């Protein structure tokens, strides 16, 4: 699904546009960390479910 | 070289069905020269002067006389049968502008003309300004066939550009000679009222009195237009709808919606750098800096110009700029691409950039262009 | 009640109709208009959160927001926009009515129409209109309209 | 009469529906009422899932090919050719929905059921409406009253069943104790 | 001696006001029985429900009509885009089983 | 309030045609002074608008009838133009009644105690005061530029000695018929809007008093001083651009602004003036609409009520 | 708001001066008494609505 | 500049000072915690 | 300089001369939020620009 | 902050604390820094 896909996102020009040296941009690709929203969607319920 | 074709639709391709892959235009043998892509027509020039006009012909454009499609290449008749040999050529929405080599300037298309006799133009002209189209004719009257500009030589011009509805002749002395639809600042002329004919811009006329800034070039897509004067700086103005200016200082702003005077590009990315070169497409404009570097603005991405990470080893030759889209041709003939220009990619890719894979022309890629959702490939 | 209904609306007609008393057309249209904003802004934000055709973009995967929350976003993007586009053609479909009825046809909400008429303390009884008050209208019209008889249901079942 | 007011002639579509399912649920209308209106109703449910198929060939041999269509296809991109191509057999298929030859005939069953029961009990078909789930729809009601005629009219009736017999018992119901008290609660 | 003091009570204003309004509507509706026919000035209500929408439509500039047929036009295009793509594996998926096949 | 109407008398044709031409031309030689003041308060503040602050907002009138009457003319000096305003308000009067009373007696109710909503005879008088004022536009060009001249540089004045003489100068120098009938957009909607802005707040006012005070008599004055106000406040500014087009110069050169058209002339008073450049002259606007309907309703009232007591109605029907 | 630190400044300019400003609202005070009578007794009709009317004996 | 919005320059300076006046008359009056203010509205 | 509160002696620290952070090596993903609370529209101060 | 850009949203998490036509997030609805 991400054989030819860049590693800049949106975000990414909108950091190079702004003075926010604490956050860089990704180089690398994001298979690896893939679907993390789901993971911290379940930490941030997690203690609210039961 | 022969014509390569390719975009979202089938309007000005010289073909019936639409193809992202590049497709061979070979109705021309190899003989092509010039080529302009408008929304929904072009108009190529071969090596013998030939003007051959097709696509979306409304509002007469084409120079055909008619209101239809004619998708498969033609030549003008008017031009052709009178063996008038044509140096450069402009389309734009609906309209087609033919500068000949002896220095007269034609033009063909729609003119502002209302399309019906029952239409809220009352309460428009009211609100808005009255229309207009990038003919000089001096009225809002199509022009089905040729028709030449009157009061207009153009000879020695350094460039000439026009947007959807509005053209533009940069002259060997830096003048600005201005027509069509002004309104939210396309011609930078500071008004927003139409010029049915064709008039000096004031402003480029001031900046050359006092600041003795000459015009280098003006290229105009859409509503938008980008200038590059005698120094390296980029004067954007016009509608800002995706960020194309390039004068957004702060990025949560969004009070840069048009402008109506020519404003310089954010220089804060590329301080103590020259532009050498730029090419303004429908929601885009990148520009060369005399450093190698490559910036761009637009996409709804870069409201101020930010460079693109393309390798800077080998020199940039060509530049191209498109409705979502853009490229950049260095001197061994590779193409890096910001989304799918050619249509092809190969699997090289980078941080912002994919490389257009050279199997899609057969020779080398001598020019490129095409600014709204259409592009082509002049192939030696 | 066995809690099978709590707004007791049937459906969003009778929402606008009875719950926001858009009874007349220019409540009606105010409505409309409040409903062409709110769409507006949810269609923006649904392609705010999930930019696909606007940089260029054409694919869903290639977006940070299926990146981080993969096909369970992009499901709940594509209800919330239906959920949005559903309830707008409601209201649209309601305003046309309401246009029709009250500004083609010139019907109205006669009930409004009478408490429009009356400030609540006017002296309107008047013996030449016979609905003007009770004491007015005539006993042969009570006598007359009184007249037929209901009929007796057959009990076969 | 035509000037004369229906009891129902408020009720939507999903209260017809409910009121007819509990008249024979109710056991007040026998199956021997239903198989007209449940046919029409099986023809109604055919009658709007097929109608895009059917109306997508034909758009391409009429609306497809006129000249605004066509300039649309040639001059713009194939997402925006999608778009108006879905926008205009939706369009269509709401305004088959609304006003739909079969739509008209299911409503025209279900008001001869109505009537039927007015015939019946009078007044007390009024009795025969309630407060309806929110997302239940007129199909799944008419799909309960035909699941409910197949129990009744076909094998398992009085294995898996109730029948469609009452056989409550004879009382007089002036006199018959009551479960419910006027005002209190009795034990 | 005392610490940088904020000079102003947003929460503590709308916390006294849902206090009037509590004691108001409660005493009426215990004692009074009443409830206030909120349809009757119409346009107050509407207030409430136009300030619902106005602020996040204003941020967009949607009170311009062509911002808003501009949005209606392209949000319609990115749910048949959404769509699409959605019902494409479907065809991956028939392709892929007459290879099994 | 739709059976409360009191319709048991009808006026013909002839009668309301009589009445309304004699009272509206005692009431317009009446307020015509106050109409001119009004003009000259619109005319001196074209370019700079309201200047002053707090209560001293907007132009004095009775400093401009100060200045007017030392300019040595007397009162004579105020009627100047007064046959142009005179033949112009007779000739709008009588197209509007007119063409009100046709459509009236083709749609009023049967019923004598039944009568059309405000809004129906709002439509009806709206139109009928839309022609009456697209046809006397002339009329009211020239009486306008009668009096706008004198508090405008002598070259750029026109010199109009008469009505008919203002239209053979306008249609001969200007060029044409659609000469005298500049600005005649801005009339129409001036007496589009005076139609509908007058009818409305009176009866609401007059209603309401009436339910608190009961029949006392000064329901009917307080409410026209009520109609009166808001009248002057819906109207004005359509009066104010009127003005504004009609004492436009045909030389660009002799005006302080150019007006192409009514939205024209309203873009450039917000420009320069704001908003609150509409409302110059209120008070002299309001005054004169509040006498000329006293005196107009005072002189009707009586007139058809001695009418109606000849005609056999009893006490409560008039 | 979040970028401009709670704090006083050293300058005694700083201080919140009072001044004037427009009038027409102390029109609206100053009638304050006669339009709240107003409000209370005829447009809410207090007592009732025949109190205030002129007096009829009935017929 | 031929700008052909002058008008409505004017009207956008005016809904912006009306906007500015609103939340002045917010963050001083109604959400304020002098005693001055607070005093004078109890009056 | 802030010709109403501030001194003339103000001159900001580019984020080039400040002390870059040495104390550990590993990172700290609270300036960056949670895509959870990125999503949930939260605002918290440890990830406040 | 109506037609005027007061604020800077290069220091807020939301813009949008007040109505306004002017402002936009940095980190806008589909944006999110990551590892
Ligand atoms: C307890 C229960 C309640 C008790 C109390 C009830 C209320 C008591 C009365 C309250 C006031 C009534 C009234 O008129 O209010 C205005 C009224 C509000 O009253 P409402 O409750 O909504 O309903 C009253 C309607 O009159 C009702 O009209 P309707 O819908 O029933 O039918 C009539 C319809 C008929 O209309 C037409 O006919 C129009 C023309 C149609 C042409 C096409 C058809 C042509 C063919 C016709 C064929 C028929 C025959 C024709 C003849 C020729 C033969 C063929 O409308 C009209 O006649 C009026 C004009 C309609 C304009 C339509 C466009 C509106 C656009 C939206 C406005 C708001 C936008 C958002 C604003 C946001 C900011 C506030 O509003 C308007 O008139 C519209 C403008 C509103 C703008 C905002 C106003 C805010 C402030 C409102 C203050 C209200 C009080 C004023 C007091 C003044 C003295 C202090
Ligand atoms: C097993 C799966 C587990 C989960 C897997 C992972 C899932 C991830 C994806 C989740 C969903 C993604 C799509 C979200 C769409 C919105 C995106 C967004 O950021 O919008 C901006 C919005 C706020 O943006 P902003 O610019 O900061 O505005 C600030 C204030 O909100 C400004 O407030 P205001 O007062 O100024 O404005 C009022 C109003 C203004 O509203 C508008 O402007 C437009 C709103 C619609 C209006 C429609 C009007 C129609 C016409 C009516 C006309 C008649 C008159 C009506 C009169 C009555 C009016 C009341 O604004 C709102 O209502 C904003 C809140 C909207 C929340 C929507 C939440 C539901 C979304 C998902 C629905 C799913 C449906 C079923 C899906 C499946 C189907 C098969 O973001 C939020 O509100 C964030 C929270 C909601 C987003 C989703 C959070 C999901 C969290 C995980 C869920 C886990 C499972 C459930 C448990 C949850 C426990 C807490
Ligand atoms: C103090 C605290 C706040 C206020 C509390 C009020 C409490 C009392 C209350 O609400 O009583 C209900 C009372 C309505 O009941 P009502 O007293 O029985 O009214 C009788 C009906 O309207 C039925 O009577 P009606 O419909 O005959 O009354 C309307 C009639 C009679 O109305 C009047 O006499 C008063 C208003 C006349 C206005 C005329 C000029 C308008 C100029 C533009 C104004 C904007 O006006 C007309 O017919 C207007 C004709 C002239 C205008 C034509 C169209 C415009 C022409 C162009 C103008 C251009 C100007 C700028 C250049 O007032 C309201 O409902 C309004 C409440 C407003 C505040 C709450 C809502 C806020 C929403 C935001
Ligand atoms: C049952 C009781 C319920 C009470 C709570 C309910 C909610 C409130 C309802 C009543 C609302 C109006 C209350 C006015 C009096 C209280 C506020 C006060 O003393 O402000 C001092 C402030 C000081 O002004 P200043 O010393 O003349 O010069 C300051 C400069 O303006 C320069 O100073 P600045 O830069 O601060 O100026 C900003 C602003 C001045 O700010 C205000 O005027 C703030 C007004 C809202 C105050 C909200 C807090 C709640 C106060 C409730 C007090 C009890 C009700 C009193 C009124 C009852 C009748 C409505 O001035 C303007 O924008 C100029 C035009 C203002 C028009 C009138 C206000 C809108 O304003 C006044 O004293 C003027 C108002 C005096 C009362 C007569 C007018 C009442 C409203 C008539 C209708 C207006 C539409
Ligand atoms: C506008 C902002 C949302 C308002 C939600 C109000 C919900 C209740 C409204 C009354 C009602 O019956 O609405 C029906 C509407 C649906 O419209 P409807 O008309 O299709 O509902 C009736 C359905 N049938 C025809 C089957 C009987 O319900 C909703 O909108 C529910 C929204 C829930 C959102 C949860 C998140
Ligand atoms: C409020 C009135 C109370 C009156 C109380 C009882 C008064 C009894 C004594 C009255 C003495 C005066 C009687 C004069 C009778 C006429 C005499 C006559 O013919 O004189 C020749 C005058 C004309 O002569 P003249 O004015 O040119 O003077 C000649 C002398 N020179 C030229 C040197 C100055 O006749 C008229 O003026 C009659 C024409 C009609 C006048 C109508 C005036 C209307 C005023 C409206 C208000 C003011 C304008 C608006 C201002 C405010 C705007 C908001
Ligand atoms: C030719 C152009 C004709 C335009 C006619 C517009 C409608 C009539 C004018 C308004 C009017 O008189 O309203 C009185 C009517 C009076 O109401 P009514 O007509 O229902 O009768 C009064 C009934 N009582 C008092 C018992 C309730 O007022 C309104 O309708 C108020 C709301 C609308 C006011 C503004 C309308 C503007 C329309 C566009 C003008 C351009
Ligand atoms: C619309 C903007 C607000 C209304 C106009 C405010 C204004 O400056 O009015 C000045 C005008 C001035 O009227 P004027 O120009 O006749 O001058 C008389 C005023 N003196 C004598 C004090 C100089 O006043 C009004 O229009 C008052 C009524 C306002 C009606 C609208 C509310």
């Amino acid at each position: 699904l991400y054989l030819k896909s860049t590693n800049y996102n949106r975000f990414d020009y909108r950091l190079k546009q702004t003075d926010w040296g604490f956050y860089i941009n990704n180089n690398s690709n994001y298979i690896q960390n893939i679907f993390s929203g789901l993971k911290y969607i379940w930490r941030g319920l997690r203690f609210w479910i039961i | 070289g022969n014509l390569y074709t390719w975009g979202q639709y089938a309007s000005g391709t010289g073909f019936e069905t639409a193809s992202a892959v590049p497709r061979k235009v070979d109705y021309f043998s190899g003989n092509v020269s010039k080529v302009a892509m408008g929304p929904y027509h072009t108009a190529v020039i071969t090596n013998d002067g030939s003007l051959y006009t097709f696509g979306w012909g409304q509002n007469g454009a084409l120079g055909n006389g008619a209101k239809e499609f004619q998708l498969s290449p033609s030549p003008v008749s008017f031009f052709n049968d009178k063996k008038l040999k044509v140096k450069d050529v402009v389309v734009g929405e609906s309209y087609t502008i033919a500068v000949t080599e002896n220095g007269e300037v034609y033009s063909w298309g729609y003119g502002g003309e209302p399309s019906s006799k029952i239409n809220l133009d009352f309460f428009r002209n009211a609100i808005l300004p009255q229309r207009c189209g990038a003919l000089g004719s001096g009225d809002n009257k199509n022009r089905l066939t040729p028709q030449q500009i009157a009061n207009l030589k153009a000879d020695g011009y350094k460039n000439i550009s026009g947007g959807d509805n509005f053209a533009t002749l940069v002259n060997q002395s830096g003048e600005v000679i201005n027509w069509g639809t002004g309104l939210f600042g396309s011609l930078g002329n500071g008004s927003d009222y139409p010029l049915f004919t064709p008039e000096v811009n004031a402003y480029f006329k001031h900046l050359k009195e006092h600041e003795g800034l000459t015009v280098q070039s003006i290229k105009s897509a859409g509503h938008f237009s980008a200038a590059l004067l005698s120094n390296g700086k980029l004067y954007t103005f016009g509608v800002n709808t995706q960020g194309q200016l390039g004068i957004r200082e702060n990025l949560g702003h969004n009070t840069d919606q048009n402008a109506r005077l020519p404003t310089p590009v954010v220089d804060r990315h590329f301080v103590g750098q020259k532009v050498v070169d730029f090419e303004v497409g429908e929601n885009t404009l990148v520009f060369l800096t005399d450093k190698n570097e490559v910036f761009f603005s637009g996409l709804e991405l870069a409201y101020q110009p930010i460079r693109w990470e393309i390798p800077t080893d080998k020199k940039i030759v060509k530049l191209a700029a498109s409705k979502d889209t853009f490229a950049a041709v260095t001197e061994t003939g590779k193409i890096y691409q910001f989304n799918e220009f050619v249509g092809v990619s190969t699997n090289e890719v980078g941080n912002d950039y994919n490389v257009a894979d050279s199997k899609a022309f057969e020779g080398k890629v001598v020019d490129l262009g095409g600014s709204y959702g259409i592009r082509f490939a002049i192939v030696n | 009640d066995t809690y099978k209904k709590w707004m007791y609306a049937r459906n969003w007609d009778d929402f606008l109709q009875r719950d926001c008393k858009a009874i007349t057309f220019p409540r009606a249209f105010a409505l409309w208009i409040v409903g062409t904003l709110g769409m507006a802004t949810a269609s923006k934000w649904c392609r705010q959160i999930l930019p696909v055709g606007s940089h260029g973009i054409t694919k869903i995967s290639q977006t940070q927001f299926f990146h981080q929350f993969g096909p369970l976003g992009t499901l709940g993007a594509v209800g919330f926009y239906g959920l949005t586009a559903y309830l707008y053609y409601k209201t649209t479909i309601f305003t046309v009515k309401k246009f029709y009825s009250h500004c083609i046809l010139q019907e109205r909400e006669w009930i409004f129409e009478q408490e429009r008429q009356n400030p609540g303390y006017g002296e309107y009884f008047f013996k030449d209109v016979p609905l003007s008050a009770e004491e007015h209208f005539n006993d042969l019209a009570r006598g007359e309209m009184a007249k037929k008889k209901f009929e007796k249901p057959n009990h076969e079942f | 009469n035509n000037l004369r007011l229906k009891p129902w002639f408020h009720w939507t579509d999903e209260e017809r529906s409910h009121a007819i399912f509990s008249a024979y649920e109710k056991r007040i209308l026998k199956s021997e009422d239903l198989p007209s209106f449940l046919r029409a109703n099986r023809i109604n449910n055919v009658s709007t899932w097929v109608f895009p198929l059917i109306a997508l060939p034909l758009f391409n041999q009429s609306i497809f090919k006129l000249g605004f269509a066509q300039r649309i296809l040639l001059t713009r991109p194939a997402i925006e050719w999608h778009c108006f191509k879905i926008a205009t057999v939706a369009a269509s298929w709401l305004a088959w929905l609304n006003f739909s030859p079969f739509y008209r005939k299911l409503e025209n069953e279900k008001e001869y059921l109505l009537d039927t029961l007015e015939s019946r009990i009078g007044i007390n078909v009024l009795d025969l409406n309630d407060a309806l789930p929110r997302w239940t729809t007129s199909q799944e009601y008419n799909r309960r009253t035909q699941q409910l005629y197949n129990q009744r009219n076909g094998f398992f009736a009085g294995l898996l069943y109730p029948q469609e017999e009452s056989s409550r018992p004879l009382v007089d119901i002036a006199s018959f104790p009551k479960n419910l008290h006027k005002e209190k609660l009795t034990k | 001696r005392y610490s940088r003091n904020r000079q102003t009570y947003r929460t503590g204003a709308y916390w006294c006001l849902y206090v009037n309004i509590i004691a108001v509507v409660a005493f009426y509706f215990w004692f009074y029985k009443f409830t206030m026919n909120f349809g009757y000035l119409w346009w107050l209500l509407y207030s409430l429900i136009l300030s619902f929408f106005f602020s996040r439509a204003l941020k967009h500039r949607f009170y311009n009509p062509l911002n808003v047929m501009t949005e209606f036009k392209n949000g319609f295009m990115w749910f048949i885009i959404i769509l699409i793509n959605i019902f494409k594996p479907l065809l991956k998926l028939l392709e892929n089983n007459y290879i099994n096949l | 309030m739709n059976y409360s109407y009191k319709r048991y008398w009808e006026p013909s044709t002839a009668e309301v045609i009589g009445l309304s031409l004699s009272v509206n031309t005692i009431s317009a030689a009446l307020t015509y002074p106050i109409e001119f003041v009004k003009v000259r308060s619109q005319i001196r503040t074209e370019g700079v608008g309201i200047r002053s602050k707090n209560l001293y907002m907007g132009i004095n009138p009775n400093k401009v009838f100060r200045e007017i009457h030392a300019t040595g003319n007397g009162l004579r000096g105020f009627y100047q133009g007064f046959e142009s305003h005179l033949i112009g308000r007779l000739s709008y009067l009588f197209i509007r009644n007119l063409t009100y009373k046709i459509i009236y007696d083709r749609t009023k109710p049967v019923k004598a105690h039944n009568d059309l909503s405000h809004r129906e005879k709002g439509v009806i008088a709206g139109f009928a005061g839309g022609l009456a004022a697209f046809l006397t536009s002339p009329a009211d060009l020239v009486n306008t530029r009668t009096i706008a001249e004198g508090g405008k540089p002598k070259e750029w004045r026109w010199g109009y000695k008469g009505l008919m003489d203002g239209i053979n100068k306008i249609a001969a120098t200007e060029g044409g018929n659609a000469a005298l009938f500049r600005g005649s957009y801005a009339n129409v909607l001036r007496a589009v809007i005076l139609n509908i802005s007058l009818t409305g707040p009176f009866d609401y006012l007059n209603e309401k008093i009436w339910i608190t005070f009961g029949d006392m008599t000064w329901n009917k004055y307080a409410a026209l001083l009520w109609a009166s106000f808001w009248g002057s406040v819906a109207t004005l500014p359509f009066d104010n651009i009127r003005t504004r087009l009609y004492a436009q110069n045909a030389d660009p050169t002799k005006n302080r602004l150019t007006y192409s058209g009514w939205a024209d002339a309203a873009k450039k008073l917000i420009q320069h003036e704001g908003i609150s450049g509409f409302y110059v002259g209120f008070y002299a606007f309001y005054i004169r609409t509040f006498l000329y309907a006293w005196t107009t309703v005072f002189i009707t009232d009586k007139i058809t009520s001695d009418w109606k007591r000849k005609a056999g109605l009893k006490e409560w029907q008039i | 708001e979040s970028e401009d630190l709670d704090f006083q400044c050293e300058s005694f300019k700083s201080q919140h001066f009072r001044k004037k400003g427009p009038i027409s609202q102390y029109l609206i005070l100053g009638l304050l008494p006669i339009l709240y009578f107003g409000t209370e007794f005829f447009y809410n009709h207090y007592p009732d609505e025949d109190y205030w009317r002129v007096a009829h004996p009935p017929p | 500049v031929n700008n052909y919005f002058y008008y409505l320059d004017r009207i956008k300076k005016l809904f912006t000072y009306l906007n500015d006046l609103r939340k002045h008359i917010l963050k001083k009056y109604v959400y304020t915690i002098n005693h001055k203010r607070i005093a004078i509205n109890y009056l | 300089f802030h010709h109403d509160k501030g001194y003339k002696y103000d001159v900001t620290t580019p984020y080039d001369q400040r002390y870059n952070y040495v104390a550990d090596r590993l990172g700290h993903p609270e300036i960056l939020g949670n895509p959870f609370e990125r999503l949930m529209r939260l605002e918290g101060d440890i990830y406040h620009p | 902050c109506i037609y005027q850009a007061y604020q800077n949203p290069l220091r807020h998490i939301n813009t949008g604390h007040n109505p306004n036509n002017v402002y936009e997030d940095i980190v806008m609805l589909g944006d999110y820094p990551v590892q």
